[PDB]
RNA sequence: AAAA
RNA sequence: AAAA
């Protein structure tokens, strides 16, 4: 076995390490890693900093000094504990905390720190410095980041999806190639999440997180690991327990309907209906709201039923009808938008219209088309 | 004098010994902030210190300055004299201190979580300050000080239909269905602004679509008021389209702050401070 | 029982390699001695050979589907051939042609690994076992374009089919229904439309007009991409 | 609907 | 329906 440090060789409790000055027996190395080794060397290096590469190949480059307690003190050099390193090399799924943000870099750092704390809640071995050391993904790579407010131009939105989003997950999954990815995702702009999830696909295991702002701690609201129930359309309308779905058909001849989702608080139904009837000339609609608690969905409980019943309603509206085009206008949680984009995907002629707060009328605009994202 | 430092590294897990232990060991470090005579500022800050000591007896302003560098002026939205009605003064006041105060103060305390403790003075400006803060801040909004808004998602509940309204009564009046703008009189303060705001909308704005929401027990939690207000807003925004919203509201500073927290910058919203000027627009907050 | 994992993909080569690695792990937990380097070593069948591959998106022209089926697919399952095939593909409709020309797997995405789920005289054969109802679209296409009024609909747990067991009852029921319809009424040309998992589509092919639905296509979204009797 |  |  070979280990590189700013190299060491490890052979199969006497962890005798050879050196030009004086060979020493670091028996606590063998004790920490449960294997006796005869550490080799190629050149004389001052300072006992070659310990960490030895211990890591025992249990990329490493730097640090081990201690009998297992605490590490001083390319990977930002680790402290033995369990962090253990679950950093020997886990099966690498968490990849991805946050979409538009603003200034200080809030980006804060958001990433919060997301790192959430990942540490389930993977205490994780940290951003250790992630950037172990696999090279910095904070910017996991960030769908652009300075300031996105301009309300569909070209700008499509460009932002192209340069960053369209290949972000592919490149990050290619980076951590041998290990599976447990995508921890949060976002900022809700309509962007439909595109982010459509490019994400239903083929990726994901913990889609929403923050409980009462504690500034994220919550695993979409657990799709450990995902077929993601695409369950077996729910009938009479068996609806979370969503409330209506289907209006006033122009059966026209193969066009407006898909409007209201699961957040800020009601988009009036604005979207006016936009459809006044700019797109559409009278057919599929309207989804909440059943009992509109504007608040319990972040502690699993949010998968919401998307299940939404997708079931969407495909029940397609039972006896052909829709040449669907138009999506949503207010919804960021995680729910991402999950809905994951489930629906690119298979339907869906044009998603974003609502911009700082924009003149109309505040809706087809920023992207769900079927056109693969082009 | 070199004792406490060593004592500090004997209490880290990540006047009184309990104060140092909880300063080095807690996570939700409080920050009391007042929006605002400088002597009255000092008095209000001392009262805020006492109120936050009711829940965090280990926290002190001097301890805050020693540990994080946040001085009382850093927590103070200060400036001399009465507020001119001109919109430029209000916009500059938000842009100078209030725009990035939260960002800077959270940047100072980087590892630990943050529980804000907000107090304020001017009512219609509380919406701008809350929009600056946003719904993503674990904040206690206070009002002797009494904490009245405990936000540490229920603040954004719109499920409450018009029939089951416990506190407020909402009356959406539409006279021009083809016009996409709404007046947003909210009556929860002291004086009744209904007539003046109605005359202003029908005279200086040509608006006949108005929303009327209408002294309050400070001991109880103040969340159902905000819930029903947001519910009335989003029930109004259900079968109609609105492209401009204009507040003419009187209410406690706390509730206006929380309403700016909840509604935020999303809706096209221009608050007109009354002593009637668009001192800021919510969509222009960011 | 030599492993032979054949996968149909249409896109970038890196996602194809990722899919191939997942399929390799799926063979490995059933045949530990198998590997892709092993496949290219003992047999020489390299990863592109086991990949029914096309760069970008397959164009929505019939000549493209016939070229894909004849140039590669027709000679794929024959020339690559003891051996047992594990199949999972991208395009659901292309598995119908692939099957018409063994362990058929379907990917479970929570743990991100597959699971071996398989071990007038004109009518519209209809199957809806996915989570994207083609009944309205295919029925409208039949009524407006091909002038069809008779249908055979195949449809329980819809949108979730238990990918931890055998799907053989599904294919057996579909075969029984199709044969019963054939015995009852003679069908010179039976038109097949389906929204289904790729695995069950491949099995159904392994068991006569076929149409495909393209997401980035203009109306009509369905065309007769090939005939199952050709 | 710009961490709902 | 382009790993359902």
């Amino acid at each position: 076995k070979i280990g590189l440090f700013p190299k060491v060789f490890v052979y199969k409790p006497i962890a005798l390490a050879i050196l030009g000055d004086k060979i020493e027996n670091f028996s606590y190395l063998a004790q920490l890693g449960k294997q006796n080794c005869l550490i080799g060397f190629n050149k004389n290096i001052q300072g006992n900093s070659w310990q960490l590469a030895v211990l890591a190949t025992l249990l990329i480059a490493y730097s640090g000094i081990v201690l009998p307690s297992g605490e590490i003190i001083t390319l990977v050099h930002r680790i402290k504990k033995i369990e962090q390193l253990d679950a950093w090399l020997n886990t099966e799924t690498i968490p990849l905390p991805v946050i979409q943000y538009q603003g200034e870099e200080n809030e980006l750092k804060r958001w990433q720190k919060a997301m790192e704390q959430k990942v540490q809640e389930k993977f205490s071995w994780f940290s951003y410095e250790l992630l950037e050391d172990f696999y090279g993904i910095t904070n910017s790579d996991l960030a769908i980041f652009g300075n300031g407010i996105l301009p309300f131009e569909a070209n700008a939105w499509q460009k932002l999806l192209q340069e960053q989003v369209k290949d972000k997950f592919k490149l990050l999954e290619d980076k951590v190639m041998p290990k599976k990815v447990l995508w921890f995702y949060a976002g900022q702009i809700s309509t962007l999440q439909l595109g982010i999830g459509a490019l994400f696909g239903f083929k990726r295991a994901v913990s889609i997180l929403q923050m409980e702002f009462s504690n500034t701690t994220y919550h695993e609201v979409f657990i799709l690991y450990g995902a077929r129930q993601l695409k369950n359309v077996s729910v009938k309308k009479e068996d609806y327990q979370y969503i409330q779905s209506e289907l209006l058909i006033n122009e059966p001849h026209k193969n066009e309907l407006g898909f409007i989702i209201y699961l957040g608080s800020h009601n988009p139904i009036g604005e979207a209906k006016a936009y459809c009837q006044k700019q797109l000339q559409i009278n057919n609609f599929l309207i989804i709201q909440a059943r009992e608690n509109q504007g608040v969905m319990e972040t502690s409980q699993n949010w998968l039923p919401y998307l299940q019943e939404i997708n079931s309603a969407l495909n029940t509206a397609r039972q006896e009808y052909h829709w040449e085009r669907i138009h999506l206008f949503q207010t919804a949680p960021t995680a729910l938008c991402m999950a809905l984009g994951i489930a629906v995907g690119h298979f339907l002629p869906v044009d998603v219209y974003h609502y911009q707060f700082n924009a003149e009328e109309p505040k809706y605009r087809c920023v992207f088309s769900l079927d056109k994202m693969l082009n | 004098s070199w004792q406490l430092a060593v004592l500090a590294t004997l209490l880290v897990k990540d006047k009184k010994i309990e104060q140092l232990d909880a300063w080095l060991n807690t996570e939700t470090i409080p920050l009391p902030v007042i929006q605002y005579e400088e002597n009255e500022l000092k008095r209000w800050q001392k009262a805020m210190e006492q109120k936050v000591q009711e829940k965090f007896s280990w926290f002190s302003y001097e301890l805050l300055e020693d540990f994080y560098g946040i001085t009382n002026s850093d927590l103070a939205i200060f400036g001399n004299g009465i507020l001119p009605f001109e919109a430029n003064a209000w916009q500059k006041l938000l842009q100078e201190q209030v725009k990035d105060k939260f960002k800077l103060l959270e940047d100072k305390v980087m590892p630990k979580k943050v529980l804000w403790f907000y107090a304020g003075q001017i009512s219609t400006l509380q919406l701008g300050i809350g929009a600056l803060f946003g719904f993503k801040r674990a904040v206690s909004i206070l009002q002797t000080y009494h904490e009245v808004f405990i936000l540490y998602r229920q603040l954004k509940n719109v499920s409450v239909k018009k029939e089951d309204y416990q506190y407020i009564q909402s009356e959406l009046l539409i006279n021009e269905p083809h016009k996409n703008e709404l007046g947003f009189i909210i009556y929860l303060g002291s004086h009744n602004p209904i007539g003046e705001a109605k005359a202003y909308c029908q005279k200086q704005l040509q608006i006949n679509n108005f929303l009327i929401i209408q002294v309050m027990e400070t001991s109880q939690n103040w969340l159902p008021y905000l819930q029903e207000i947001n519910s009335a807003l989003n029930t109004a925004r259900q079968e109609y389209h609105w492209e401009r919203i204009h507040l003419f509201q009187t209410a406690p500073t706390a509730l206006c702050m929380a309403l700016g927290i909840a509604v935020g910058h999303f809706l096209p919203v221009d608050v007109y401070h009354y002593q009637y000027r668009c001192v800021f627009s919510l969509d222009k907050m960011l």
